């Protein structure tokens, strides 16, 4: 009768417990919202000044046509869209900015240090920083200074990655969307969306495209590249996923958020002899560290830390009654966790001055003394195990194995296994390019995205991934979408025979990989751009000429909008499972889902049905294959 | 055009060719004329492996054309290419079967054509023990006869069986190669379809040694892929028909390596332009590890030169026989009598001969 809440049995079990406990969840608050405002849902409501609030008609020819200022529905909708990109870009901007500042404070006998010297030497080449006969920390600081300039330089040209084809750069230049400093483009969009500024849908949407580029090729890239320098480049690693990872007799410390420095220090803190003994003093087996959302992906990729769950599972993790400490930093942390943690012994600890949540324990993460600060927070979670009500604990016995760490460096290393020593070249993406041109693999898709109560949890993610791998399309995943697959069991070597098509199953067996490749967090989507870029450069074509696609089956965050925008602007078609608020703007719908193709060689596709989406992705990929002659 | 349409084109060409020669047999010999290969208990091996049915007359050979048609499904998915490659193989067998119908002696020397079942049994034991590490299927034309002979003589030196089809037969003759079943170098034929008789060696090996029954195509293709150490070496320009045959070889699990630029497929279809590396690439591509002994001698040393017929005219020196006194012996002695590597040639040497 009522639509299912989720496809995961562990999620469905804890949802029943939440009802019996009397607590409210995101699914319950969705029902409370009832019918959602159509004006806001169509994007035709404007609040960019105090002359309104204005609400024009989404159906042209009837109702109120213009806003008080004169803005038409297309103007209102295009500005509303722009601001989402600018907000999404800002979330990834501060993320990478913080990583770069950490790189600037690295020392040989310090809490934060350079782990991957080889990666730093390569990154230093792109930023024009010398490496010959110099201290790795002196290079790291000069690189950090050059990287930080990309955020607010007002003169000169910005440094872009080598994987970005020159054809794509020239296309942006001629279109007028070449990126500038990161914070500069955010201000540019915010200024033009102000009352009495831009009133042209095409120009506004182009401003968002320019802004979104500073996220994917600058904010996220540097965030990913510098994280690999300081914490290590990820490689194929095993781990367990789903809420079944929590242990009843151990202290459970769940890390949620996005910033990787705090989670890297809580991992090291879990290995301090004093803290391991304090856990035993309280009556625990040990310290069971778990992750959720990006911060969890960033730790499972590098240290194989177990994943508790994705975005909409964050409330149900507390409902298990086994989370002693829930340490959060920034982004995608539902404020409900403060009210929910009151009904349990769980301690909700906020650490970033960027994300303060009312009625929550606030323990600021001292970046000057990071390891000491991490130990102080972890100690509080350990001591809280004393207040655990073991009789009311209920951790569903449902976990799944998964393989991740599939960075571009790791994928290239694995592809070397299928290269002949006497013929083929080494450490290049050629094996992947060869399989795509031949036609063994119909194409390569990137399923990324969040969880939305408008879609059954994980339903569209699994249906979409399944359908693509069945049609010989290798799938790469990141963020909550990657976790959704890890929970189902698609991130396993044995998933190739079970779900992959004829060609993909052959490639999986030869290269020895699962049919779905976990490439990391949403910031790690820059690795997908890097991979697709290398394939394009190796074949001497632009990214728009390859049979590639991006999918966001379930998405909410303004970050997903910026991600989609920079993916389409980079030349990769993107399918959206959740419809953005553009319905009321006919010109905006035409631009996003049609005219855009003429500007960047790619377009948006809105499809809520995942079965129809895979049909469209395959047909579109084939169209691009026929044009290229492959 | 892409690899898929190139395979589908050559397979359709192979069907058209088989349709033409089959009509010639119907019109000249009638639908009741008996069709059979020289000494074989599996009728037409490829058709018998795929369908498990034996073809005995021209009328039944006409019906086998529908097997070629059914295997060609023009859809761009790996399983369809491989089936299209097998359609080329079934068509090649139909063409080769009709060749024996319309001619008393279809093959001329040095070509062998169809390989008899006892020969398959003869090569079965040395394949298992590893005496024959691989079967090099060389097809096409080399830039010159010097390169063709160097590659054959190198494979023969490794003891790998080398089967030639196309102009490489004429090039090997000019480049002075020693051909013969015992010499491990067998020329099948000049036509492209002649490559089917090696494919039948691998299929019959699965039926004979593997003990697989006719009709179990998936099990026969597994045996050839895991047990028959075969690979193809296509030289010179590749036609659409040849690329379809390459897909058929890939269907049996045999990698195809060529000197021409083609859409490569890792560990399946590779491109080596350096002829001085071809042998090493081919062995690596089919996991063939050669246990080299490295004896310091100026002449070759391999199982292919066993049972050599050194006759009077081609001979320089003779020892033993009803001609002169000759003997051999192995003795057991202490470490004092034996001085490890020590070669003492008491008496005259072959240089003294005139
Ligand atoms: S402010 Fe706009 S979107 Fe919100 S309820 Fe009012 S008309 Fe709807
Ligand atoms: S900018 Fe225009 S449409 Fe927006 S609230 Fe003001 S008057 Fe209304
Ligand atoms: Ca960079
Ligand atoms: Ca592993
Ligand atoms: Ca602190
Ligand atoms: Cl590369």
């Amino acid at each position: 009768e009522e639509k299912a809440k989720s496809i995961d049995q562990a999620t469905l079990q804890l949802l029943d417990k939440a009802k019996q406990d009397g607590v409210e969840t995101v699914w319950d608050r969705k029902a409370d919202m009832k019918v959602q405002c159509g004006f806001g849902s169509a994007g035709v409501c404007c609040r960019n000044c105090s002359m309104g609030p204005c609400r024009v008609s989404p159906v042209p020819g009837k109702g109120v046509e213009r806003g008080i200022c004169g803005a038409t529905a297309d103007v209102i909708v295009s500005r509303n869209f722009a601001r989402m990109v600018a907000a999404g870009t800002a979330a990834h901007s501060d993320h990478g900015r913080s990583i770069a500042l950490s790189l600037y404070h690295t020392s040989k006998d310090g809490d934060i240090k350079v782990k991957d010297e080889n990666k730093l030497k390569e990154v230093a080449k792109s930023f024009n920083v010398e490496t010959e006969g110099r201290d790795i920390y002196d290079i790291a600081h000069d690189v950090a200074k050059e990287g930080l300039s990309n955020y607010g330089k007002q003169l000169g040209e910005v440094t872009l990655p080598p994987s970005l084809p020159e054809k794509r750069k020239e296309l942006w230049r001629k279109l007028g969307v070449y990126p500038r400093a990161v914070d500069r483009e955010i201000a540019a969009v915010m200024h033009s969306t102000h009352i009495g500024c831009n009133a042209d849908a095409e120009a506004m949407i182009k401003m968002s495209m320019r802004c979104s580029l500073t996220d994917g090729w600058m904010g996220s890239f540097m965030g990913t590249e510098f994280s690999d320098i300081m914490f290590g480049t990820p490689h194929s690693i095993d781990t367990e996923a789903n809420l079944g990872v929590l242990e009843k007799n151990s202290v459970n410390v769940v890390l949620h958020g996005h910033e990787p420095l705090l989670s890297e220090m809580v991992v090291e803190a879990a290995s301090d002899p004093e803290l391991v003994e304090l856990a035993k003093s309280v009556g625990a087996d040990g310290i069971n560290l778990c992750g959720m959302c990006c911060t969890g992906n960033e730790v499972s990729m590098r240290h194989g830390i177990k994943i508790a769950g994705n975005f909409m599972q964050q409330e149900l993790a507390v409902v298990t009654g086994a989370v002693d400490g829930l340490i959060v930093d920034v982004q995608c942390i539902m404020p409900a966790l403060a009210k929910l943690s009151k009904s349990y012994h769980t301690k909700f600890i906020t650490t970033s001055p960027k994300a303060h949540i009312t009625d929550s324990i606030y323990m600021e993460f001292d970046e000057e003394n990071p390891l000491d600060s991490a130990k102080k927070i972890l100690k509080e979670a350990i001591l809280n195990f004393k207040n655990r009500d073991q009789s009311k604990v209920m951790i569903p016995e449902l976990k799944c194995k998964a393989i991740l760490g599939y960075s571009v460096e790791e994928i290239i290393n694995k592809l070397d296994k299928v290269v002949n020593t006497q013929i083929g070249p080494m450490q290049t993406v050629k094996p992947l390019a060869d399989v795509l041109v031949s036609g063994v693999l119909r194409g390569a898709a990137a399923v990324v995205g969040c969880n939305n109560p408008k879609v059954v949890q994980d339903s569209a993610h699994i249906e979409t991934i399944k359908g693509l791998i069945k049609n010989d399309v290798i799938v790469v995943v990141t963020g909550c979408a990657a976790q959704a697959a890890a929970k189902y069991g698609l991130l396993q070597k044995e998933a190739a025979e079970k779900y992959a098509g004829p060609g993909l199953a052959t490639v999986c067996k030869l290269v020895d990989i699962p049919p779905v490749l976990h490439m990391g967090s949403c910031v790690d989507i820059s690795r997908i751009l890097d991979l697709v870029g290398r394939v394009a450069n190796l074949l001497g074509v632009d990214m728009s000429d390859l049979p590639v696609a991006g999918v966001a089956p379930e998405w909410m965050s303004e970050k997903a909008v910026a991600i989609g925008t920079y993916v389409v602007t980079s030349g990769i078609d993107t399918w959206l499972g959740v419809a953005p608020p553009v319905t009321g703007g006919p010109e905006v719908v035409d631009i996003l889902t049609n005219k855009m193709e003429d500007w960047v060689g790619a377009k948006f596709f809105i499809e809520t049905d995942p079965h129809k989406a895979v049909e469209q992705i395959v047909n579109r990929m084939n169209e691009k294959r026929k044009k290229l002659g492959i | 055009m892409n690899l898929f349409q190139t395979v589908f084109t050559g397979s359709k060409q192979a069907l058209a060719a088989a349709e033409g020669i089959v009509k010639q047999a119907v019109d000249e010999k009638g639908r009741d004329y008996k069709v059979a290969f020289p000494d074989t208990a599996y009728s037409l091996p490829v058709i018998f492996a795929a369908t498990g049915k034996k073809i005995t007359n021209v009328g039944e050979l006409e019906g086998a054309l529908d097997i070629v048609r059914s295997l060609i499904v023009e859809e761009e998915m790996l399983d369809k290419l491989l089936n299209s490659g097998l359609a080329t193989a079934v068509a090649a067998e139909i063409i080769e079967a009709a060749k024996y119908v319309l001619s008393d002696a279809p093959y001329a020397e040095p070509c062998v054509g169809f390989i008899s079942d006892p020969i398959i049994r003869s090569l079965g034991v040395p394949l298992v023990t590893g005496d024959i590490p691989g079967v090099a299927v060389i097809l096409g034309e080399c830039p010159d006869s010097e390169t063709a002979a160097k590659i054959i003589k190198d494979y023969q030196s490794k003891g790998l069986l080398t089967c030639l089809v196309g102009k490489v037969i004429d090039q090997a003759i000019e480049g002075k190669v020693k051909m013969g079943l015992d010499l491990r170098v067998i020329p099948l034929g000049y036509d492209v379809t002649s490559v089917i008789h090696v494919v039948t060696i691998a299929i019959r090996a699965a039926l004979i040694f593997g003990g697989i029954k006719g009709g179990q195509l998936n099990d026969i293709l597994k045996y050839t892929a895991e047990r028959v150490p075969a690979f193809v070496n296509a030289f010179g320009p590749l036609s659409e028909l040849v690329v379809s045959a390459g897909a058929g070889a890939i269907a049996l699990g045999f990698p195809v390596l060529t000197d021409q630029v083609v859409p490569e497929v890792p560990t399946l279809l590779l491109t080596q332009k350096d002829y001085d590396k071809m042998v090493k690439t081919s062995l690596e591509a089919r996991n063939i590890k050669i246990k080299i002994t490295e004896i310091p001698i100026p002449v070759s040393f391999a199982a292919a030169f066993e049972g050599e017929r050194i006759r009077k005219n081609d001979m320089l020196a003779e020892f033993g026989g009803n001609k002169t006194k000759a003997w051999e012996l192995v003795m057991c002695a202490d470490q004092g009598e034996v001085e490890d590597h020590k070669i003492e040639v008491i008496g005259p040497d072959i240089d003294t001969i005139d």
